[PDB]
């Protein structure tokens, strides 16, 4: 009934050398996509803008 | 990441439609590049360690 | 919200000079292509000019090549179409329009839509007599 | 810390592991070929 | 790189070679050949509709004007022109109809 | 050597709720760069279709666009009295953006 995927998002801080990892877990189910994160703010802002302003072929697709 | 994207492209679940299957190749290819780059970075770091070793040995000689 | 408006249309004695002003609200012309299109009374649309303001690139039609001059102003956010030595055939309604295209990158077979004028201003009459 | 251990809880349990437990929001965007709502 | 935050439609020359500009056209048919160098686009445009093979080398892309002209006349998408002018990128292959 | 796109019919007569097709053909293959515009009398033309198939956001989904080689077609399935205005076929592939000679759909 669904496709379950787990990824990591990495962030790097200048003036220091430390990787910080945030797990993003996303499930594609019944023409919907659930996303699960642990911090506000992510790396999908371009996708948000593309969906908002009808940019790209994302709107025509499922 | 490479395992995830290869599994997403290799074999198509009913949830994923064929129309979008080639698009995954893109990110899959991207992942491969990332690995290569990371692998390369690893090599560089080792060389860095190596060059430091070389330095001290040469420095010792002097 | 986004809208283009044209002003400056007026009667010009054949051989004069006239400046059309296209003011746009909702987007910055410094990053977009502004197209000036012409439509004679009773005839079809005829593309006149185009400006890509970022690189200062000015493309023209053969009928007005060298005659008209298209130039943008980012501080005023306005595209001006200057005309020198207007001829009889130049009498028409002029419109300014914003071209756009939706694209997806990356794929070995990329989906690159070609630009099409999207928002047109109300246009103004430019009569030559 | 790495904290790889959940210490033998039943698999059906839902317990959070990370230290990021400050902000909670749900953002929903339903987009169709002609309609977008967020 | 040089470009940051620009919309993916802007034609900027990211490279640093701006010394020289020239355009050489070599139009060759199994019968004959014709080669000529210049710095104008008007004498470069007519070869789009010529059935015979032609090679148009724009040496020096610091002039965004000429690249834009030849791209828009030859039916080249502005994205492809941006990729041409964007110097710091991997070797790419893209197939258009 | 600019592209000349011939659009036909030169004039069109149709009634409400009729399937009407206006076709424009380009001398050279312009790929799928054709757009279809609608202009009401004494008004700014509005974009109906871009990329020769896609429907613009805002226009009713009634209009449709089809492509076949170097031929393009704008089709109205159930024509409405509001959709009695001039129609223009545009290329965007090449340098001088060229429009069709125009097509006026009038009530029959
Ligand atoms: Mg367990």
């Amino acid at each position: 009934n669904y496709v379950f995927i787990v990824l990591k998002m990495f962030t790097y801080d200048k003036n220091l050398h430390e990787l910080e990892s945030e797990q993003v877990s996303l499930i594609l189910t019944k023409n919907c996509v659930l996303m699960f994160q642990e911090k506000i703010g992510d790396v999908f802002d371009p996708v948000r803008e593309r969906i908002r302003y009808n940019r790209g072929i994302i709107r025509k697709k499922r | 990441l490479r395992e995830v994207l290869s599994s997403l492209y290799r074999d198509v679940p009913p949830l994923i439609e064929k129309e979008t299957v080639p698009y995954f190749r893109d990110v899959y290819d991207h992942t491969i590049q990332i690995a290569d780059t990371v692998e390369t970075f690893r090599d560089i770091v080792s060389g860095l360690l190596d060059v430091y070793l070389s330095s001290v040995s040469n420095k010792t000689n002097e | 919200e986004v809208q283009l408006v044209e002003s400056g249309g007026g009667l010009v004695q054949p051989g004069g000079s006239l400046r059309l002003s296209c003011a746009a609200s909702g987007f910055n012309i410094y990053y977009s292509s502004i197209h000036w299109v012409r439509q004679a009374p009773g005839k079809g649309l005829e593309w006149v000019a185009s400006i890509y303001s970022y690189s200062g690139y000015t493309s023209y039609a053969d009928s007005v090549k060298g005659r008209f001059t298209i130039s943008a102003d980012t501080s005023k956010n306005t595209a001006y179409l200057q005309m020198n030595s207007l001829r009889a055939e130049d009498t028409a309604v002029y419109y300014c329009a914003r071209s756009f295209y939706v694209f997806k990158r990356g794929t070995k077979y990329p989906y690159y839509n070609y630009p099409a004028m999207d928002y047109w201003g109300q246009g103004t009459l430019v009569t030559v007599f | 810390k790495r904290l790889s251990a959940k210490k033998g809880l039943p698999p059906g349990t839902l317990v959070y592991t990370g230290k990021y437990r400050e902000d909670f929001e749900i953002e929903v965007m339903n987009y169709s070929i002609e309609e977008f709502r967020e | 790189s040089a470009k940051k935050g620009l919309p993916p439609g802007t034609l900027v020359y990211t490279g640093k070679y701006r010394e020289d500009f020239e355009i050489e056209v070599m139009n060759y048919s199994i019968e004959e050949f014709r080669e000529f160098k210049t710095t104008d686009v008007e004498s470069v445009l007519p070869f789009r509709d010529s059935s015979t093979p032609t090679w148009i080398n724009i040496t020096g892309i610091h002039r965004t004007d000429v690249v834009q002209r030849v791209g828009e006349f030859f039916g080249i998408h502005p994205l492809v022109l941006e990729d041409i002018l964007n110097v710091h990128q991997r070797p790419k292959v893209e197939f258009f109809e | 050597s600019d592209i000349q796109m011939t659009q036909s019919p030169s004039s069109l007569s149709a009634s409400v709720g009729d399937r009407v097709t206006i076709t424009c053909r380009a001398s050279q293959s312009v790929s799928s760069a054709v757009a279809w515009y609608q202009q009401k009398p004494g008004k700014a033309p509005k974009l109906l279709i871009y990329s020769a198939s896609s429907l613009y956001s805002g226009v009713p989904s009634r209009f449709s666009g089809s492509r076949s080689g170097t031929d393009f077609t704008l089709t109205i399935s159930s024509l409405q009295p509001e959709d009695f205005a001039t129609y223009y076929c545009q290329q965007s592939y090449y340098k001088p953006i060229t429009f069709g000679q125009g097509t006026k759909v009038e009530i029959k």
